[PDB]
RNA sequence: CGAAGGCGACUUUCUGGUCUGUAACUGACGCUGAUGUGCGAAAGCGUGGGGAUCAAACAGGAUUAGAUACCCUGGUAGUCCACGCCGUAAACGAUGAGUGCUAAGUGUUAGGGGGUUUCCGCCCCUUAGUGCUGCAGCUAACGCAUUAAGCACUCCGCCUGG
């Protein structure tokens, strides 16, 4: 929701790149594209904790 | 970006000598140490006159 | 102390860029700070003092 | 709620025989007193101490050990206990490890050695073994 | 449970000497407030079951102390049933 | 002079892909029938070979047996993993009774009159090595009283 | 006169031990306290452990026997190998070869080897050589007085051993307890002095605490000789 | 956090338990617990509601060597609520409960202190939780190891070839 003027546009899409990557959007919608049983992303989210 | 690596160590308490030993057992250019009888945060490094030099933090 | 869900420039240092919360991992809090912070951010969001999204 | 004392007091000895230890405490009695009062007296023990406290005064043991690192107390047993108590009378009153431990018995004199309660002629509730 | 000033006014009547709160007769009718208080709430709240086994757990607290009441003296144990309404 | 004694040879093969192993160990006890034993294997193929492997082997590790003479000292259970053995005194005209690895732990030490009975598992390792544990953890009446800080007659 | 004077040893700096969070429960008896860290190897009672140190190492020379000198550590390698040679000892520099104490049938069979390599090349029997193989018969060579360089003139067994860290030479202690051959090392903070029957404690990490203490002890078995 | 099943927007009412500290008070009032009596995931069943997504059964299209599988479109019971049931799960830490005792190192939780402070930062010692390493000891071996599977004592459940 970043507004981005006075340059190119392959400049905007640098700001544009890290601000959806800095963002629960991409992450969320591939973590629902379909239904994970209720006790396996508590070990998905303890995997991506324990690594860290 | 740049990315400078870390390399940690605890520092300890010698004389500056043994600070001069260790740091030839890993040709380092630095040793940071607190010195044995002055208490105080030294680091012995080779200068590059070739020559040692002590700065004391 | 405790933080009170109406002081909104303090409550809205710890809310995202988009209206997210931001975990005690990059804020830095402690514990028993973050949840009773937590507890005064979502009764703010709830008064409109604070949106869910912007 | 632990329910049996001198069988606490046992496994004290004998846990801090294992790690070398040289001295500890109990929470004490007079049967746990006069029991470690006769390890001293067998020699099993070197000194023990002094009763003190307003409620139920603790006492230290020291336990003793030999000069080549070795211990003395080589196995602790009780044999006696709740739920199932052994008695002995004096003609079946056995021999500790032939001979060489000894069974401390609690008889009607105060308790006593295995060696002292056959020529006292009394048997009594037998209490441990100690070796 | 029961306010402060509920539970310091029960144990006005059933203490023996001032400053003697602790004592058996002292802390079962502030049981049996807590019994008559919880089953009240439970009795509109039928589905509370965690609270339940609070309740069956003080009953249980309750009986082990009338029961140690008798074995030390029964005239005092006759009064308390009077005193305060229970069975048995 | 050691006394040399098998226990059992096996015959032991390894899968190759090829042809398989020809490994035949040994495990013999040494003694010297007067208070001092020890027990060893040996791999190897030459099977006398494979019996010498085991008694130079056995030569590092001898313990020494306490006794009073004709028996041991006092009634012990030894124990290694599961093997456990039984050793009761006995009188000195009784005869050493014993099973098959265990007679020979107990012939090679001077003893030939006393109680025992193999407990527990069955295999000859564990058997003979829950014996020499066995066999480590016997005290004199000597050297009690030297720890214990009594004399002999006082011990009694 | 008998034993080190406070004032040296300390300058050394052998109060110094290894950190707190690096601790070893068993050293509790020979630490005076942590000072920020690191502990405080007590000072007056490694006195009373040095001189013990001395007693029995005067009296092994004076049998005639032969004290095996081992040093790994990278800021003690050289320190123990100048004072194996005004010792007339036999040193390690090196890591240990992994049998020199126990499979040392095999070993000697390469001091004889070490004892014929360089009489190979000082007569003839070296013209008729190809180059390269010129070239492996000296990396042998050098490789041989790498390892066993100071096993060079050693063809027995030793009877006792001199240790400078138990910790990364556990190769050679676990060695000297199958052979019972008595023991002593400089020990500290992150050492077992259960394997070691003549304790010292010392600082390990730095090279006056092991240099004037080391020195001492090579010294020991001088005075013994005569 | 709870005894387990389990519990995740927010607010109020009603209510249960644990922990810390102080020592005023009661003075063994304790522990375990057969039979008994109550809780007990999901899927089910009953009487009604409600029905958004999802979805057994079912229908159709592709794949394949072949299908009733996998994949795709659609879809009913169910999933959800209220009241009664049912009482079973790899209900698992495959480890009953209680109380003692026995190297240490290290995260973290509510604290308690603290020393400091910090612009609150922290870093320090402290019951009770919760993890990860690791001696002694134990184990058949993996491994366990002050949250024992170590050393003991009590009581209950249970096993004795497939």
């Amino acid at each position: 929701t970043v507004v981005r003027k006075n340059e190119s546009l392959e400049d905007a899409l640098r700001r544009f790149k890290r601000s959806v990557s800095k963002s629960g959007t991409i992450q969320e919608v591939r973590k629902r594209e379909f239904y994970e049983k209720p006790s396996v992303k508590r070990k998905k989210k303890s995997e991506a904790a324990r690594k860290r | 970006i740049e990315i400078i690596r870390s390399k940690e160590f605890s520092l300890k308490p010698m004389d500056s000598e043994e600070a001069v030993l260790q740091m030839n057992l890993l040709g380092h250019d630095f040793f940071v140490f607190t010195d044995r009888e002055t208490d105080g945060t030294s680091i012995v490094y080779r200068r590059k006159d070739g020559k040692y030099g002590l700065i004391q933090t | 102390t405790h933080i009170d869900y109406k002081d909104t420039e303090l409550l809205k240092r710890f809310i995202s860029e988009r209206g997210k919360i931001l975990p005690r991992r990059v804020t830095g809090t402690s514990a028993k700070y973050q949840r009773m912070l937590t507890t005064a951010i979502k009764r703010s969001r709830h008064m409109a003092l604070l949106p869910y999204v912007k | 709620t632990m329910t049996d004392p001198i069988a606490d007091m046992l496994t004290r000895v004998r846990n801090a025989n294992m790690v070398r230890h040289e001295k500890l405490e109990l929470p004490a009695s007079n049967i746990k007193k006069e029991i470690a009062e006769i390890l001293k007296s067998e020699g099993f023990i070197k000194n023990v101490e002094y009763v003190e406290d307003d409620k139920q005064g603790v006492l230290r043991l020291f336990l003793k050990y030999g000069q080549n690192d070795e211990r003395v107390i080589t196995g602790l047993k009780r044999i006696s206990k709740p739920g199932l108590r052994v008695y002995a009378k004096a003609s079946e009153m056995p021999k500790v490890l032939n001979g060489l431990g000894i069974a401390l018995v609690s008889t009607s004199e105060g308790v006593i050695t295995d060696k002292e309660a056959r020529k006292r002629n009394v048997g009594g509730e037998i209490i441990a073994y100690v070796w | 449970a029961i306010s402060q000033e509920r539970k310091n006014e029960i144990i006005k009547e059933y203490r023996v000497h001032e400053t003697d709160t602790g004592s058996p007769e002292v802390q079962i009718a502030v049981l049996t407030a807590e019994i008559n208080a919880v089953n009240e709430h439970l009795r509109t709240h039928k589905k509370d079951h965690h609270s339940r086994r609070g309740l069956l757990k003080m009953v249980g607290r309750r009986r082990h102390l009338l029961n140690y009441l008798r074995s030390k003296d029964i005239q005092r144990y006759r009064e308390l049933i009077k005193s305060l309404g229970i069975r048995r | 002079e050691f006394e040399e004694r098998v226990v059992t040879i096996n015959r032991v093969a390894k899968v190759v892909k090829g042809g398989r192993r020809f490994r035949f160990t040994a495990l013999v006890v040494v003694g010297d029938k007067n208070g001092r034993v020890g027990f060893g294997t040996g791999k190897a193929q030459e099977v006398p070979e494979a019996i010498k492997k085991a008694v130079e082997a056995a030569k590092k590790d001898l313990v020494v047996v306490p006794r009073v003479e004709g028996t041991t000292p006092h009634t012990i259970t030894g124990r290694y993993g599961s093997g456990s053995v039984f050793m009761k005194p006995a009188a000195p005209g009784t005869g050493v009774i014993a099973g098959g690895p265990v007679r020979a732990v107990l012939e090679l030490a001077g003893i030939t009159d006393i109680l025992s009975k193999s407990l527990g598992s069955n295999t000859p390792i564990n058997m003979v090595r829950a014996t020499i544990d066995g066999l480590q953890n016997l005290k004199n009446a000597e050297d009690v009283a030297k720890l214990r800080g009594k004399t002999v007659e006082e011990l009694y | 006169m008998a034993v080190i004077s406070m004032k040296q040893l300390l300058e050394a700096g052998v109060h110094f031990g290894h950190q707190t969070r690096r601790w070893n429960p068993k050293m509790k008896k020979y630490i005076f306290t942590e000072r920020n860290g690191i502990y405080i190897i007590d000072l007056q009672k490694t006195v009373k452990k040095v001189d013990e140190a001395y007693n029995f190492l005067k009296q092994v020379s004076e049998d005639g026997g032969q004290v095996l000198f081992v040093g790994t550590k990278k800021q003690a390698q050289e320190s123990v190998k100048s004072e194996a040679e005004r010792a007339g000892q036999f040193y390690i520099n090196q890591r240990w070869l992994g049998g020199l104490l126990t499979n040392y049938k095999t070993i000697s069979k390469r001091i004889k080897r070490i004892s014929e390599i360089e009489k190979m090349e000082e007569d003839g029997l070296f013209e008729v050589l190809p180059k390269k193989e010129v070239v492996e018969l000296k990396k042998e060579y050098d490789r041989l007085i790498k390892f066993l360089g100071g096993i060079r003139d050693m063809k027995s067994m030793p009877q006792a051993l001199f240790v400078v860290d138990p910790r990364k030479e556990r190769n050679a202690i676990a060695e000297a307890r199958k052979l019972n051959i008595p023991i002593v090392g400089i020990v500290d903070t992150n050492c077992d002095p259960d394997e070691i029957d003549y304790v010292i404690p010392a600082n390990d990490d730095a090279i006056r605490a092991v240099k004037l203490l080391t020195a001492k002890m090579a010294d020991a078995i001088l005075e013994g000789q005569q």
